[PDB]
């Protein structure tokens, strides 16, 4: 992550604003049509379209996404808890993490077509993988 | 595997693609976000900046005909695997171009076209869009397995 | 595709393999050293530590059953998509198991068979070994393709 | 990585001690052998068993990874320029560095059988993956 993608990204996600929860929700819903197989992790959620679960889900991922560019510079630290989760008790693949950035990645794309310019989408893309590895550190 | 709803979904939002532009910002948005590609375009001429590789006309040449080629795979979307031997042969024995690169470009595609259509990109529509992509990839990549 | 060379210093190699122990080796460090394939097997009991999972017993005997498998690809080797259809159907369709963790597992079992063979392991035989693992792959992932 | 890792690939990688360079020229051997498109990168060199090119190649990425271990906390300063080389002027597919990471670890297995248990192998794994996650940082 070189400073050029700190500042690309910082002003990304601060043009998302208050959007936050409904783009992790639709990220959310994206990933469960296309990728089917990551529905087996939330077995207990209720994951029709428009459902108050994946509402609430889409906003803690989106409020710990703003966290992460709040803290880019002290991401590990500032994700251990999440990490912790994430490689211990639900032991993700992490290609899961490559899909949910696919498809963040898309409805950023689908959302803000004058900030998705190609270099925002590259630093949106590293920021994104580093977020994953870290959430995936602890393997 | 696509239902005719899905089909149908797919090669209506297609009938609206630029033809003339798709293609071209696809593959530069390729080459800047994984620059690792820039290795297989070096007669293209300049690629040092993402403002070049976009205003590259070579680039927008290619693209066009990588998009021309995902057109043919979507006419033929039950034989994919006999559609793209001749590329597959290309990208494999001819140009050493590893099959996750496949993927990448599909994705980013996919990405350009929720660009381009915006509220209109809907999830079910990805899904298709997501399954036609990875079935592009797998019939290019058939040659390495 | 082996060459008669490649093919005739696999099957002296594993004519040496001991059936009872390296399978089970491969599947304990492919817990170990991929920790979220331990989400597969939570109904094996400790797998805490590295030796709680070496030292499984059940861990021990699926592996057994894996390395069955491998020798029964081995036995075919023009064959494998046909020999691993069933085995293809319950890791995709019903365990959903990510088809990269296949690869992962495959290159541990090349680990081992370094580990166990030391000098024997010479770069022509890994190299075919690397040929027959990624073949057993691609086979078990079929259901996918 | 963990402390526990670090100490792991400390001890392992102090006991390859003066077999460096041969072990980073065989893995070269066998990455070359097991995945031909690798060769691709090394159009000027000659790729034959026992070659000299390989066997200096070998002694320069033995070194490269003995200093990487010595500042295995400072690892993205230390490879700067290694980093600098494979992303600007070899653009490397990261593909390739998991095959010269499997191809490392199965000389390492093949040639320190005791060194080689599983959290070793586990601590290996870990490390190969932080360099090669360094060398490719600049994409
Ligand atoms: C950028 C990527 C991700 C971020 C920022 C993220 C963030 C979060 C957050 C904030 C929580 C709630 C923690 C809490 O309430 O204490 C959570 C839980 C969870 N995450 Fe993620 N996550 C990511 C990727 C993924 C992926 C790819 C999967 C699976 C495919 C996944 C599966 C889960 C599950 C199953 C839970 C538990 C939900 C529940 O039990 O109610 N996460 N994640
Ligand atoms: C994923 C779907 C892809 C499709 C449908 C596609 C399609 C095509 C087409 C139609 C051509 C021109 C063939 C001709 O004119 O005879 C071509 C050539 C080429 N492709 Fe692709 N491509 C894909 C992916 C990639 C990727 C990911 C890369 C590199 C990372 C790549 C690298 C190249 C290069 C360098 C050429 C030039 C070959 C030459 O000039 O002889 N392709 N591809
Ligand atoms: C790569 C080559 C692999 C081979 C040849 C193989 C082989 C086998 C065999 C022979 C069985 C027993 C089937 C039966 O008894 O009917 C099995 C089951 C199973 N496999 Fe694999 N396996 C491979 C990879 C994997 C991987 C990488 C994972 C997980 C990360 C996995 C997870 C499982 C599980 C959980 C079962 C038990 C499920 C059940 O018995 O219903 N396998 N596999
Ligand atoms: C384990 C990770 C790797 C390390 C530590 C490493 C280290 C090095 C070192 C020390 C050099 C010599 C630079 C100098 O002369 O100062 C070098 C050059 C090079 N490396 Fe790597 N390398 C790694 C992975 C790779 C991979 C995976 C490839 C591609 C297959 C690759 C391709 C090259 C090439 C093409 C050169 C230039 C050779 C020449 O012109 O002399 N490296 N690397």
């Amino acid at each position: 992550l070189s400073p050029a993608d700190k500042t690309n990204v910082k002003a990304a996600w601060g043009k998302v604003g208050a959007h936050a929860g409904e783009y992790g929700a639709e990220a959310l819903e994206r990933m469960f049509l296309s990728f089917p197989t990551t529905k087996t992790y939330f077995p207990h959620f209720d994951l029709s379209h428009g459902s108050a679960q994946v509402k609430g889900h889409g906003k803690k991922v989106a409020d710990a996404l703003t966290n992460a560019v709040a803290h880019v510079d002290d991401m590990p630290n500032a994700l251990s808890a999440l990490s912790d989760l994430h490689a211990h008790k639900l032991r993700v693949d992490p290609v899961n993490f490559k899909l949910l950035s696919h498809c963040l990645l898309v409805t950023l794309a689908a959302h803000l077509p004058a900030e998705f310019t190609p270099a925002v989408h590259a630093s949106l893309d590293k920021f994104l993988a580093s977020v994953s590895t870290v959430l995936t550190s602890k393997y | 595997h696509l239902t005719p709803e899905e089909k149908s979904a797919v090669t209506a939002l297609w009938g609206k693609v630029n033809v003339d532009e798709v293609g071209g910002e696809a593959l530069g948005r390729l080459l800047v976000v994984y620059p690792w590609t820039q290795r297989f375009f070096e007669s293209f001429g300049d690629l040092s900046t993402p403002d070049a590789v976009m205003g590259n006309p070579k680039v927008k040449a290619h693209g066009k005909k990588v998009l021309g080629a995902f057109s043919d795979g979507l006419a033929h979307l039950d034989n994919l695997k006999g559609t793209f031997a001749t590329l597959s042969e290309l990208h494999c024995d001819k140009l050493h171009v590893d099959p996750e690169n496949f993927r990448l470009l599909g994705n980013v595609l996919v990405c350009v076209l929720a660009h381009h259509f915006g509220k209109e990109f809907t999830p079910p529509v990805q899904a298709a869009y997501q399954k036609v992509v990875a079935g592009v990839a797998n019939a290019l990549a058939h040659k390495y397995h």
